[PDB]
């Protein structure tokens, strides 16, 4: 579970992301797609070229979901209810892929926030993304 | 593994960057972010807090050696297997390190490179480094197979 | 995380285990040590040979913790509080090792409860052991 | 792979495995226990309930193929890599199955051997089969390396 200290770290880091959330979401997707080509097969309907409108639009949605999570750190399972059903039931996303996007998000945040991305903050964000990932992979039928 | 283009990119980047504190940061971050990894480093002293870990002189010194090994790997990209065969047996059979951790460290290293190196560490260049660290991790896990 | 159906399956299966829990925990440890010899290194001053009283004694303790967990599915974090500090903070058990013990437990249960170990029950027990494993690994910090 | 004597133990035991049922049970359990794997079998018809998965003739038929593939590897234990060639390119370069799932299916097969053979499937024997399935998983994943 996220500690109160972890929640503090997550909220402050996301505050630092500030107006760049959608931009970082898009960059994280791009880094996922280039580093881990297997993840591309989830988006056969996308133009995945650098700067594509679909990746940009999708980066913004992923970012908005992370924003929602950050505002709801005391109850992630409730906050991400619809998204969990979608990823686990409809899209059948392999749980390994959440680790790939999470790493891609940490790389992005590290790159843009190098003074804010201390080891403690890195550890809190990693737990946050893992917990989001746990929630989004927690639901079957 | 890497295209000639990817090898040229990785090699030019590694040539220019100042990395003498990178390895210590990467090892420090591993032990902070994945604290079970501390089990393997009892002889290093105070690892009781994030700050203690990061400023531990033994962590910093070991990390540099670990990066030295990675750089050696970078100079023999055609033969990561032969290059890490001896280290593979050491880590797997003597130190009892689960091979998942080789992947975790490679990925921490990538995060560290991104933190230290700004816009030049592009999605394309980072993906090349992912191939490198995946190769190092596979070579180290070999004595498992 | 366990659904109502999962909790039902886990309670029914553990009922079938009954008084054999200690025996099955000892067998599962044995299978773990033999199949995955690096797990032995967490027990340096145990004799881990077949029939060792230390393996039998420890098997009984692991099974007791599992029985406690089956009785407290709505609150695994609280029920396994002491054990999570022991494994995650004191002993710093690598998270991989819980997957290895969980598999060994599934093997042992499948062996001894073949008529009870249906695909649905297998899936429920898998989720239970993953959730026990999550709790036991939650206090590295 | 295994010692000459381990090979002998595994060979003798494998003789008893019913070439039909076991594969279908393993594949069916993979799909039930790890539902994301269903993503790869969209053309197999109804996979919506555990009963539907287990009784699906396409799952049963395909399970037979995978088991026959395992049976084939059992005859080539010192060269699993070459033996799982066209399969590794299929599973990796065409289907893009994450290799973690090769490990999971290997482990399901072991659980299935246990359920079907009970006390005969001893800790020592099972340990032998763990080496085998890890060998098969590693061979299948080679096209990613
Ligand atoms: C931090 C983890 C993740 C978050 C917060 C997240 C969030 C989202 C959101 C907000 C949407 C739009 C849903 C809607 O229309 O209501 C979406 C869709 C989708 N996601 Fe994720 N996602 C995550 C992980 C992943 C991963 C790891 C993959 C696969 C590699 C994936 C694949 C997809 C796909 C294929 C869609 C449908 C996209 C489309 O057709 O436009 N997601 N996700
Ligand atoms: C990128 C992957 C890795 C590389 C290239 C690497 C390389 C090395 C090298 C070169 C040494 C010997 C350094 C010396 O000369 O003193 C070493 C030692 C060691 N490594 Fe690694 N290693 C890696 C990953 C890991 C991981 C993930 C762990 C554990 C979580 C680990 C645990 C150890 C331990 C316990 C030692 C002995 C330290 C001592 O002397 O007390 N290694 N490694
Ligand atoms: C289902 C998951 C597990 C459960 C329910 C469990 C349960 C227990 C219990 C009840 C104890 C005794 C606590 C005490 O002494 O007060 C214990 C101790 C211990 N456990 Fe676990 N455990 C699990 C997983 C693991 C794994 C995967 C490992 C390592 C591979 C491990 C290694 C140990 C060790 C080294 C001890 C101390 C034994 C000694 O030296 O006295 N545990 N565990
Ligand atoms: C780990 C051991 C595995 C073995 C021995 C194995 C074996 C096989 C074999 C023998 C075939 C038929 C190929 C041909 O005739 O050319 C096949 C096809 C296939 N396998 Fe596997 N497989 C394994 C793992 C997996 C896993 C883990 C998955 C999915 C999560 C998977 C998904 C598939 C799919 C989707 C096909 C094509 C089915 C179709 O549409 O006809 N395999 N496999």
């Amino acid at each position: 579970v996220l500690s109160a200290a972890d929640k503090g770290n997550v909220k402050a880091a996301w505050g630092k992301v500030g107006g760049h959330a959608a931009e970082y979401g898009a960059e994280a997707l791009e880094r996922m797609f280039l580093s881990f080509p297997t993840t591309k097969t989830y988006f056969p309907h996308f133009d995945l070229s650098h700067g594509s409108a679909q990746v940009k639009g999708h980066g913004a949605k992923v970012a908005a979901a992370l924003t929602k999570a950050v505002e709801h750190l005391d109850d992630l399972p409730g906050a991400l209810s619809e998204l969990s059903d979608l990823h686990a039931h409809k899209l059948r996303v392999d749980p390994v892929n959440f680790k790939l996007l999470s790493h891609s998000l940490l790389v992005t945040l590290a790159s843009h926030l190098p003074s804010d991305f201390t080891p403690a903050v890195h550890a809190s964000l990693d737990k946050f993304l893992a917990n989001v990932s746990t929630v989004l992979t927690s639901k079957y039928r | 593994m890497l295209t000639a283009e990817e090898k040229a990119a990785v090699t030019a980047f590694w040539g220019k960057v100042k990395v003498d504190e990178v390895g210590g940061e990467a090892l420090g971050r591993l032990l902070v972010v994945y604290p079970w990894t501390q089990r393997f480093f009892e002889s290093f002293g105070d690892l009781s807090t994030a700050d203690a870990v990061m400023n531990n002189p033994k962590v910093k010194a070991h990390g540099k050696k670990v990066l030295d090994s990675f750089s050696n790997g970078m100079k023999h990209l055609d033969d990561l297997k032969g290059t890490f065969a001896a280290l593979s047996e050491l880590h797997c059979d003597k130190l009892h390190v689960d091979p998942e951790n080789f992947k975790l460290l490679g990925n921490v290293l990538v995060v560290v490179l991104a933190r230290n190196f700004g816009k030049e560490f592009t999605p394309v260049l980072q993906a090349d480094f992912q191939k490198v660290v995946a190769g190092v991790a596979n070579a180290l896990a070999h004595r498992y197979h």
